[PDB]
C-alpha cells in the first residue's frame, strides 16, 4: 500500500465543490492594477534582459524594432 | 573489457552510439535504468508519464530478451548504485547517451568525477539531439541562438545530422551470456505502477502505448499517403487532429524510444521520393528543429525554467491565484474550450500544439495572469512530451516572454473552439456533464437560454463550474497592462 499526495499546485488552494464549481475572479480597476505593476517593474527591471550589439540586431530581423501583436483593444473575439 | 550501458533517455536498441561503443570491445556487458520507485514519483496525477516510461523499460527488456539478456532496472541513486556496481562487476567502462540539460550535465559530470577517480572509462555520444549542440553554440560566438531564425541561419552551415547508427548486434553480442542468475525479476525486474505508488485498477490501455516497438511501428504509420498528405502536405485543423493520432510521435521522441536522426533521414527520404526533389524546405523538418532549438536555448541556462534567474527571459508581474491555478489544473475554469483540453491532457497525456496554446494563453498573458512556469510544472507531471528545455522554451514565447519568435493574438476561451470545432465533438467527448447541450450554446453554457440549462441535466453553478471571470471583461485589461510591460520596456 502506498498513497501518492496531490501536487502542490492543488495542497497550496481551496479546492472544494464552492471553489470548483462556483469561485469567481474579482472584478477591478485599471489605473489601480495598472500603477501596481509600473512599482513591481521598477524593481524587475533589473535583469530585464539585457542584450549586445551583436545580440540586439537579430530581434529586428523577427520583430519590428513589437506592440504590433499586442496594440490592440480587447484580444480578437469578444471586444 | 566489461562495460554497463546506462538508460536515461535514449530508450531504445536503434540508433544507439552509446550502447553501441560498450559492446565492440567487451567480453560481457550488461544494461541498466536507475530508478527509486520508492521516491521517484511527485504526485497521484502523474500516472501517465510513468506508465510510459515503465512500458518503455518493459518493451527494452524483451528486445534485450532476444538478445538472450534482460534489462536491469537498479533501485537506488546515481551516486549510492555505481559505485558498488563497479565493485560488484568490475566494469572497465561506462556509456551512456549525452544530456544536454544543466541539471543533468551537473549530475553527468559528477559521476564522471567518481568513475575517473575510480579508473573507469567513459564515452557519451549526443544522439539525443540531431547536432552537437555546443558547436551550434560556438559557432555563434560561444552564446545561444535567441531567435528561430538564427538557429536555422546557424545549422544550415553546418554538417548534416549525424546518420542512424545500425545500433543492435546479435551473434557479436546475442552469446555474452556469461552470468545469469534467475534471482533477476525479483532484484532487478521492471517496477510496476503500484510501487511506484499508483492504483490500477479500472486502469484502460494507454492511448500512447510506450516503447521502442511502438515508436518504430508508428513511423512507418507516420510516412504512408495518408499520414503524410494530411500532416505534411493539406494541413488543415479539424476537430479530429484534436484527437491522439495513431502517428503522433512526440513522446517517442521524447523518452529517446524514437530516434530523432531516424525521423529525420526519412522524412528526407519520403520527400526525395514524393517531390523528386533532394534538398527539402527547412521547414519540412520544423517539429525536430524546434526541439533542437530548444535543447540548445536551455544546455548552458539552469534557469531555464524559471523568469527570474533567466537571461533572455522577460520579468512580469504576474499575480499569484492558486485557486485559480487549480481550477485551471483541474479543467473547472468553466470555459468548456479549455476545460476539455485539460481534461484530455490530463486523462491521456497529449494535447495538439493549438490546445496547448490555447491552454496556455488562458492561464498567462490572456485572462489570469498566472506565471507560465506554473503552466510548466502542471504540464511537467502531465505531458508526455514535456521536458525541462522544450516544455519552459515552449511557455515563454506564448506568454510573450522571451523572443524566439513573432508573437500573435491571445486565442479566446469560447471562439477559438467554436472556429476550430464547431460540432462540439470534442467537448462533448471530455466533458459528458455537457451532452445535452446544442453547439450553438455549448462554449458559452451561461449566456445560454435558462431553459437549455434546466432541461440538460446540468445547470450552471451546480454541476459544472460558473465561468472563472468573463473573458471581453478581463481580457480588456491585462492588453493594457501587457502594452504598459512593453511600453515602459527598455
Ligand atoms: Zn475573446
Amino acid at each position: 500500500k502506498y498513497v501518492l499526495q496531490d501536487p502542490i499546485w492543488l495542497l497550496m488552494a481551496n479546492t472544494d465543490d464552492s471553489i470548483m464549481m462556483t469561485y469567481q475572479l474579482p472584478s477591478r480597476d485599471l489605473q489601480a492594477v495598472l500603477k501596481e505593476d509600473q512599482e513591481k517593474l521598477k524593481l524587475l527591471q533589473r535583469s530585464q534582459p539585457r542584450f549586445t550589439e551583436g545580440q540586439r540586431r537579430e530581434l529586428r530581423e523577427v520583430h519590428p524594432w513589437l506592440p504590433t501583436a499586442i496594440d490592440v483593444t480587447g484580444c480578437v473575439y469578444c471586444e | 573489457a566489461s562495460s554497463v550501458h546506462w538508460f536515461r533517455k535514449g530508450l531504445r536498441l536503434h540508433d544507439n552510439p552509446a550502447l553501441l561503443a560498450a559492446v565492440r570491445g567487451a567480453r560481457c556487458v550488461r544494461c541498466v535504468y536507475i530508478l527509486d520507485p520508492w521516491f521517484a514519483a511527485s504526485s497521484s496525477v502523474g500516472i501517465n508519464r510513468w506508465r510510459f516510461l515503465l512500458q518503455s523499460l518493459e518493451d527494452l527488456d524483451t528486445s534485450l530478451r532476444k538478445l538472450n539478456s534482460r534489462l536491469f532496472v537498479v533501485r537506488g541513486q546515481p551516486a549510492d548504485v555505481f559505485p558498488r556496481l563497479f565493485k560488484e562487476w568490475g566494469v572497465t567502462r561506462l556509456t551512456f547517451e549525452y544530456d544536454s540539460e544543466p541539471f543533468g550535465k551537473e549530475r553527468d559530470a559528477a559521476i564522471m568525477k567518481m568513475a575517473k577517480e575510480a579508473g573507469v572509462e567513459v564515452v557519451t555520444e549526443n544522439s539525443h539531439t540531431l547536432y552537437d549542440l555546443d558547436r551550434i553554440i560556438e559557432l555563434n560566438g560561444q552564446k545561444p541562438p535567441l531567435t528561430y531564425k538564427r538557429f536555422q541561419a546557424l545549422i544550415s552551415r553546418m554538417e548534416l545530422p549525424k546518420k542512424p547508427a545500425v545500433a543492435v548486434s546479435s551473434q557479436q553480442m546475442e552469446s555474452c551470456r556469461a552470468e545469469i542468475q534467475e534471482n533477476h525479476d525479483d532484484t532487478y525486474g521492471v517496477p510496476s505502477l503500484e510501487e511506484l505508488g499508483f492504483p490500477t485498477e479500472g486502469l484502460g490501455p494507454a492511448v500512447w502505448q510506450g516503447g521502442e516497438t511502438e515508436a518504430l511501428a508508428r513511423l512507418d504509420k507516420h510516412l504512408e499517403r495518408k499520414a503524410w498528405v494530411a500532416n505534411y502536405e493539406r494541413p488543415r485543423m479539424n476537430a479530429n487532429s484534436l484527437l491522439a493520432s495513431p502517428t503522433g510521435l512526440s513522446p517517442y521522441l521524447r523518452f529517446g524510444c524514437l530516434s530523432c536522426r531516424l525521423f529525420y533521414y526519412r522524412l528526407w527520404d519520403l520527400y526525395k521520393k514524393v517531390k523528386r526533389n533532394s534538398t527539402p524546405p527547412l521547414s519540412l523538418f520544423g517539429q525536430l528543429l524546434w526541439r533542437e532549438f530548444f535543447y540548445t536555448a536551455a544546455t548552458n541556462n539552469p534557469r531555464f525554467d524559471r523568469m527570474e534567474g533567466n537571461p533572455i527571459c522577460i520579468q512580469i508581474p504576474w499575480d499569484r491565484n492558486p485557486e485559480a491555478l487549480a481550477k485551471w489544473a483541474e479543467g473547472k475554469t468553466g470555459f468548456p474550450w479549455i476545460d476539455a483540453i485539460m481534461t484530455q491532457l490530463r486523462q491521456e497525456g497529449w494535447i495538439h500544439h493549438l490546445a496547448r496554446h490555447a491552454v496556455a494563453c488562458f492561464l498567462t498573458r490572456g485572462d489570469l495572469w498566472v506565471s507560465w512556469e506554473s503552466g510548466v510544472r502542471v504540464f511537467d507531471e502531465l505531458l508526455l512530451d514535456a521536458d525541462f528545455s522544450v516544455n519552459a522554451g515552449s511557455w515563454m514565447w506564448l506568454s510573450c516572454s522571451a523572443f524566439f519568435q513573432q508573437f500573435f493574438h491571445c486565442y479566446c476561451p469560447v471562439g477559438f473552439g467554436r472556429r476550430t470545432d464547431p460540432s462540439g465533438d470534442y467537448i462533448r467527448r471530455y466533458l459528458p456533464k455537457l451532452k445535452g447541450f446544442p453547439s450553438r450554446y455549448i462554449y458559452e453554457p451561461w449566456n445560454a437560454p435558462e431553459s437549455v440549462q434546466k432541461a440538460a441535466k446540468c445547470i450552471i453553478g451546480v454541476d459544472y463550474p460558473r465561468p472563472i471571470v468573463n473573458h471581453a471583461e478581463t481580457s480588456r485589461l491585462n492588453i493594457e497592462r501587457m502594452k504598459q510591460i512593453y511600453q515602459q520596456l527598455s
